[PDB]
């Protein structure tokens, strides 16, 4: 019953640059995919709640990062010849042992980073470059780890809308909730 | 390289 399975990757990872620069005031198509010749999609169902979880969790760790110590491109350097490498670091150090949730959104919102600072630097090419990085990860160490045991309804059950914030006031049970009359 | 090893940091006070 596939259908969208390993196509919806690149998907995800497509969808979070095009807001990413969007955000600041570039386009993304400008300089990625941008060979004509496209397939369209059915509709896209598997982002409605992924991506969701993936823009409040993108913007809760990214505010968290530089909150707890500084900002990520503005450490890095970003170029032609060296990029990749930089984000192959960022990647080994997140990865323990195995795969366990929170470093996979971290890893969305930080190659977002990376591609919005690229094109300030004039690096167009470099945009494109994290492009396939982000979603070839994703469809290579990622995929043998999430279709494993749904690993974007797991997803957004632990990191669904505002679910940071739902871990520490949602708990009440376990938590303290003072209400057992 | 500091980033990564402090992008697990943050993850603890936003686990799940």
């Amino acid at each position: 019953m596939s259908m969208a399975m390993s196509q919806s990757n690149r998907e995800l990872v497509v969808d979070f640059l095009s807001y990413k620069l969007s955000q600041k005031g570039y386009s993304w198509s400008q300089f990625s995919d941008v060979e004509e010749n496209r397939t369209e999609a059915p509709e896209g169902t598997e982002s409605e709640a992924v991506k969701q979880a993936l823009r409040e969790a993108g913007d809760e760790f990214e505010l968290r990062y530089r909150r707890a110590f500084s900002d990520l491109t503005s450490q890095l350097h970003i170029t032609p010849g060296t990029a990749y490498q930089s984000f192959e670091q960022v990647v080994n150090e997140l990865f323990r042992d195995g795969v366990n949730w929170g470093r996979i959104v971290a890893f969305f919102s930080f190659g977002g980073a990376l591609c919005v600072e690229s094109v300030d630097k004039e690096m167009q090419v470099l945009v494109s470059r994290i492009a396939a990085w982000m979603a070839t990860y994703l469809n290579d160490h990622l995929e043998p780890w999430i279709q494993e045991n749904g690993g974007w309804d797991t997803f957004v059950e632990l990191y669904g809308n505002n679910a940071a914030a739902e871990s520490r006031k949602g708990q009440e049970r376990l938590e303290h909730h003072h209400h057992h009359h | 390289g500091q980033v990564g090893r402090q992008l697990a940091i943050i993850g603890d006070d936003i686990n799940r």
